[PDB]
């Protein structure tokens, strides 16, 4: 198929589950004709041979045009083999820079993926119906259930329970223990000053 | 990790054109729902093998005439809660296999999503679905052993 | 150089033949980036020759899997060599020793 | 052969027949279409 | 040139419009928005003037924890309702108030007798609430000034001191782009107050203190021209000033079909039109998104 | 005889020391296990690895595009894609990479035109891999034909 | 932007009448002449017209019976 | 053994051509003039015999010369 | 108000998702993630020998 | 009073050597230690302004990837030895060094001609080795100012590009004590311990540090 690439997949801790990271490289690319018609509607290129220059020599105006078409435009990432119809999710693109694909964790595990070597292949839904396909059905926040048994996939894995877990717990004689605290802010603020553990 | 996926190719296949087409056959019959003993350990609870289903006859109590539930009605969690309180017994539900429906099912013989709490759509690729779902984990499967 | 290995480096990059290895021990007396001329001994030498040994090393040539390899000398001016050391290191190597 | 020699014909009517021919599967948001083919036919 | 940084230009303040704020600065140097960030954060909890209760003293009650008569709440409650008052002082820098009340109703802030130096708050912050119509209760509460946050358990009764206006302070960095520059950073930083004084101001006082702390060392140019370039016949150029098209851009939007229904106009004048304005790569049937550009 | 070493060279024993945020300043709860490991660079660059496609060069006798990274070829959307598309309900989505982003020749033009005219909206046509398959089977004797 | 949909398929029903519906408005509101019911906030059509489902604004019967009156308004107009 | 289709200099004037704001017939005379243009850029046939090729009666020569005009500024110029 | 494992970190989505919906689940589970993250990066935790 | 803060000043600074250094400033309230030290030092290691070699051209060299007849190191290699050449510009944000050495024996930094504003501050550093009897080196070093690490991919055929990195310090660590000042005693002291490559001042990095701070905090003062 057209309107499709692969890369390496990393990872991107600062994500929503319903965005991703985008080479800014490849969405070039991807999103060409699209790039095409907003530079010659809005009169930066009266020609399409113009326009096609513009993209071709990577203009400072070009990116901007890029970042204004691929706002709301979801983007479907499979990862082969697709066992299940969770292999292809639909995710919201975010410009970077660079040459790997940013994945959110929490959506790992579905994938069946990590991050040794692993690539992802990105599809462009092109018409108004596979637009909202993409948000409606595959997007990625509609799935939190598993559709064999019913229960959770977007369940934290390894480190994001480790901290969990480090923060929840008691010790018997720590720093600054028995005091009458008025909220959780005061916690956090005994907590950040050194005064309590 | 070749022979699994053979077989889910197979299961693909026999079942692809298998589609909620209807939303009530008109028919009560159906399996069964008895706990698992394989004589020393109940291995699965009832709670989990009737959770979001369709009851096909009236399943209220053994003792007498307290219509605990209705003849159909979709045993989500809360239900399910009231049936651990009063220790409920086995109930008669609906299959895909007892339904009256021809060339698909219907969305009550089925039941629930299991993607999504509510009960199924009209439309939904059940088969490809129920593939997908069963030969998925068949890599977790010893072969040589 | 690794810096925590198991002593079997040297016999990995001596056996594959990507280094320089003197063939007759003699004394270096011209070191370049591009070749080494050793002076051969007295004792180790044919009758009626002039005993000198000529290496060209491998500079920046291209291998099978579209990388670099290129040899570098490891030898000083004026100083002694035996046979069996080396004279060039190759594309991972630091002494004779592999490096990865 | 044996749907040669009995003169078989196919009505599109499952998911991999439509996929085949480039069509609307009858399954999702295609169920619709279909149904209006078939109310009209 | 080397000696100069970036400086952030959209600061976008907004509001929960009584003691939360949430102010945004953007673009940072890399690496800026740590560095700013946990600077302010550190100061604003640590190191911040203010007025606040020391330690109290009941009549009735001689011990941290006892049994008062007629009060719902304990007396490590009253204690926890009285180190959340927040008190804005003036003249001195320690004070005392009495809280003497009696009745049904609960005692509330507004309660206490009034001085002129002090000033409270928030009068609805309840202290306890007294249930028997006999009981009664008289307490004297000591406020002192400090900086940050003093517990009880580092030094009558001893409240822990919260001296610092600032209740909770979060930063976050994001990144951000200059239209050339790719890596950039992005400030956001979340704060709420006790009531005493507002986020900003709380912030600008930060940023006083650490910067006096340093003292010692510191469209497309053929669509703008007129139709008058185009080498236009006279009544070409009659019909199109009749239909008020001054530009090049005017007339490349409007379609064929309308031009045929414009009077006084042929195909053969349209023609002549698509001519001339074919032999500059231009065609009838262009769309712009917002054409006049306040010109 | 590793705990000798590290006494030799005055460093501590248990081989962990106590580190510090750089960007917060402020030191980590627990000793960390800090060293020296032998990293190598294996031959999977990310450069060889990306790739990108919008319209380029088609086969010729089933027009569909090219397959790899030097012949600018698209990602192959094969049959257990299929299946996935089939499962969610996704219609459109699957047609629309059947005909028009694959094999209707007539269907990729418009597609694209109706792109660059700010026109989403697609003509699905007939794949042009199916003829082959129909011209193929009826050079072997065999009438087959679509009807109505 | 959007990241659920779940309010306008409880108004819809379906899920995959959603799909449609939206895509509908959004065709007239993109290729069309018409404008949005609610106050665009650089969204594009298609969150546009899933705002406009999520608020009772847009639906079938909606869509139907103005098409209808437009067909007739226009019909009137050309006489 | 498949092949691949490569873009001649037809080729990529058409694809100029259907992305230009043409009419019905505007376009269909732009068919008849790429058609007959050599592989080194020049019209190999008057525009009467295009005006022939049309098989309208209603379409001038002038209506050629405008369609010809624009597609002489197409890539390559000239 | 206890030690959150694996198991009691997935019952508590679950619970969030029966009780209150699905737009709360998905900002819950990005809090958990970041909250996580940050707290197991400012534990300092490591493996060693011993 | 309690709203008045007892402001630091530079006290000592210390040279234990020509690339080493410790500055220390008191006296500094509780929490302030901290509170500058890592600021200054996050400053330090990432805002120094410095001079780097940029551009070599060798006489008789077309690319990188050759050898000199002579020379017993690759152009590669003389290329790498010349990013670690420090030097110190006073007058000028570029200028242009020459290097003309033949003989057998080192070309060390000692062996760049001469000149006013330019000053070399390690003439021990080894570039190239001359292993033949008639065998010149001839080449012409473009130094520039800056800050940061410019990649020369980023930013003839016999002239070659090499990495610009500007950064003076190498590493910096600082150390919160108490002092003795007066009679209080919650007054601390802050000790930075700084490693730079001997072309710049100590106490002017110091001020460097202080006044970037300064200038960017400024904008939070108005709000
Ligand atoms: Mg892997
Ligand atoms: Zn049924």
């Amino acid at each position: 198929v057209d309107y499709s690439g692969r890369s390496v997949i990393t990872v991107g801790p600062y994500l929503r589950l319903h965005q991703c990271g985008l080479p800014k490289k490849m969405a070039l690319e991807l999103f060409k004709p699209f790039i095409y018609g907003k530079l010659e509607l809005r009169g930066l290129a009266t020609t399409i041979k113009a326009a096609k220059k513009m993209v071709e020599r990577e203009e400072a105006v070009v990116w901007d045009i890029l970042d204004e078409v691929i706002r709301e435009h979801p983007v479907l990432l499979n990862r082969a083999p697709t066992l299940h119809r969770l292999g292809i999710q639909a995710f919201e693109p975010v410009l970077i820079e660079g040459k790997a694909i940013q994945l959110h964790p929490l959506v790992c595990a579905a994938y069946n993926a990590d991050f040794d070597g692993d690539q992802m292949a990105v599809h462009v839904p092109l018409t108004l119906e596979a637009q909202l396909e993409a948000r409606a059905l595959m997007m990625s926040t509609n799935n939190i259930l598993s559709p064999a048994n019913g229960e959770p996939i977007i369940v934290p894995s390894q480190d994001v329970v480790l901290g969990l877990y480090y923060m929840t717990r008691d010790c018997v004689n720590a720093k600054g223990e028995g005091m009458v605290l008025t909220g959780p802010k005061e916690a956090e603020r005994l907590y950040r000053s050194g005064l309590a553990s | 990790t070749a022979n699994s996926g053979y077989l889910t190719r197979r299961l693909v296949d026999v079942a692809q054109d298998l589609v909620v087409t209807e939303d009530d056959c008109g028919t009560h019959e159906g399996i069964m729902m008895t706990p698992v003993i394989e004589g020393g350990d109940v291995k699965e609870p009832l709670r989990d093998r009737v959770l979001g289903r369709v009851t096909a006859e009236d399943v209220l109590k053994p003792g007498t005439a307290d219509i605990l539930v209705p003849r159909n009605t979709l045993l989500h969690e809360q239900w399910c809660d009231l049936l651990e309180e009063n220790s409920v017994d086995a109930v008669k539900v609906r299959s895909v296999v007892s339904c009256d429906t021809d060339f698909g099912v219907c969305a009550h013989c089925y039941g629930r999503d299991l993607a999504r709490g509510h009960i199924i759509n009209k439309g939904e690729a059940i088969g490809v679905i129920a593939a997908q779902s069963i030969g998925e984990p068949g890599t977790q499967l010893t072969m040589r052993t | 150089k690794p810096l925590v290995g198991t002593g079997m480096e040297r016999a990995v990059a001596v056996d594959s033949g990507v280094t320089a290895v003197a063939k007759r021990g003699g004394v270096v007396q011209y070191v370049d980036a591009s070749r080494i001329v050793i002076k051969v001994n007295e004792d180790e030498m044919y009758p009626g020759e002039a005993g000198i040994d000529i290496y060209n090393l491998t500079k920046y040539t291209r291998s099978n899997q579209n990388t670099c390899i290129n040899q570098m000398p490891c030898v000083s001016l004026g100083e002694p060599v035996e046979r069996g050391d080396v004279l060039a290191d190759g594309p991972s190597t630091d002494l004779g020793e592999l490096a990865l | 052969t044996e749907a040669a020699v009995a003169g078989k014909r196919d009505e599109l009517r499952g998911l991999k027949e439509n996929v085949i021919v480039g069509r609307l599967i009858p399954a999702g948001t295609g169920y619709a279409y279909h149904q209006d083919r078939m109310r009209r036919r | 040139s080397v000696t100069e940084f970036l400086k952030p230009r959209l600061v976008d303040i907004e509001q929960v419009s009584s003691t939360h704020a949430k102010v945004t600065l953007e673009p940072l140097e890399r690496g800026f928005g740590h560095t700013l960030g946990n600077a302010l954060r550190r100061i604003l909890l640590s190191s911040m003037p203010g007025c606040a209760v020391t330690e109290v003293e009941i009549d009735g009650v001689l011990h941290e924890y006892s049994t008062k008569e007629g009060v719902q709440e304990d007396i490590l409650e009253i204690l926890l309702n009285l180190k959340g008052l927040a008190v804005r002082v003036q003249g001195k820098d320690e004070v005392i108030l009495t809280l003497n009340k009696s009745g049904i109703g609960p005692v509330t802030a507004a309660d206490i007798t009034h001085d002129g130096d002090v000033e409270i708050v928030k009068p609805q912050h309840v202290i306890c609430h007294l249930t028997d119509e006999n009981a009664s209760i008289s307490m004297r509460i000591k406020v002192q000034r400090g900086r940050g946050y003093v517990p009880a358990s580092t030094r009558r009764l001893l409240v822990d001191a919260c001296y610092s206006p600032v209740e909770r302070i979060a930063y976050n960095v994001e990144a951000a782009r200059v239209e050339q520059r790719t890596d950039l950073d992005k400030l956001v930083i979340e704060m709420e107050t006790n009531g005493t004084i507002d986020p900003e101001e709380a912030i600008r006082r930060a940023a006083t203190i650490l910067a006096e702390q340093l003292e010692a060392f510191v469209f497309d140019p053929i669509l703008l021209r007129p139709v008058d370039d185009l080498e236009l016949t006279v009544r070409s150029a009659n019909c199109l000033k009749a239909e008020a098209i001054h530009y090049i851009g005017d007339l490349v939007q409007r379609t064929e079909v309308e031009l045929l229904k414009t009077p006084n106009l042929g195909k053969k004048s349209l023609t002549e039109i698509k001519d001339v304005l074919a032999s500059r790569g231009l065609s009838l049937g262009m769309r712009l998104e917002n054409w006049p550009p306040a010109s | 005889e590793i705990k000798e070493l590290l006494k030799l060279g005055d460093l501590p024993t248990s081989g962990q020391i106590r580190l510090y945020d750089g960007r917060t300043g402020e030191q980590f709860e627990r000793p960390v296990t800090v060293g020296y490991m032998y990293m190598l660079k294996l031959n999977h660059l990310v450069d060889d690895k990306m790739h990108a496609r919008s319209t380029g060069s088609y086969s010729l006798v089933t027009q569909q595009p090219l397959g790899g990274k030097a012949q600018f070829g698209g990602q192959r959307f094969g049959e257990m894609e299929v299946w996935a598309l089939e499962a969610y309900g996704a219609a459109y989505t699957l047609q629309e990479m059947l005909t028009v982003k694959s094999d209707d020749v007539n269907g990729r033009t418009k597609m694209y035109k109706n792109i660059v005219d700010g026109n989403h909206q697609m003509e699905p046509g007939m794949p042009e891999s199916f003829n082959v398959l129909l011209k193929e089977i009826r050079s072997l004797g065999i009438n087959i034909e679509l009807e109505d | 932007a959007r990241v659920t949909v779940q309010d306008a398929v409880e108004k819809i029903g379906n899920r995959f009448d959603l799909v449609l519906v939206a895509a509908r408005r959004a065709r007239q509101m993109q290729v069309g002449g018409k404008d949005p019911l609610v106050p665009e906030e650089n969204d594009k059509t298609t969150v546009i017209a899933l705002r406009e489902i999520e608020e009772g604004l847009i639906n079938n019967q909606i869509l139907d019976v103005r098409e209808r009156q437009e067909q007739q308004e226009q019909e009137a107009a050309e006489l | 053994y498949q092949g691949e289709t490569t873009q001649t200099l037809q080729d990529y004037l058409m694809w100029q051509v259907e992305l230009t704001p043409f009419s019905d017939t505007d376009r269909a005379i732009a068919t008849s003039i790429v058609d007959a243009v050599d592989e080194t850029g020049y019209l190999t046939v008057p525009l009467e015999d295009i005006l022939e090729s049309i098989g309208d009666e209603e379409i001038d020569i002038d209506e050629v010369e405008a369609v010809l005009k624009r597609i002489q500024r197409f890539d390559p110029v000239g | 108000n206890q030690a959150l494992g694996k198991k009691a970190i997935s019952k508590m989505l679950n619970t969030c998702y029966r009780i209150l919906g699905l737009k709360p689940t998905v900002i819950f589970a990005d809090q958990i993630m970041y909250t996580g993250f940050a707290y197991a990066a400012r534990s300092g935790a490591s493996v060693g020998i011993d």
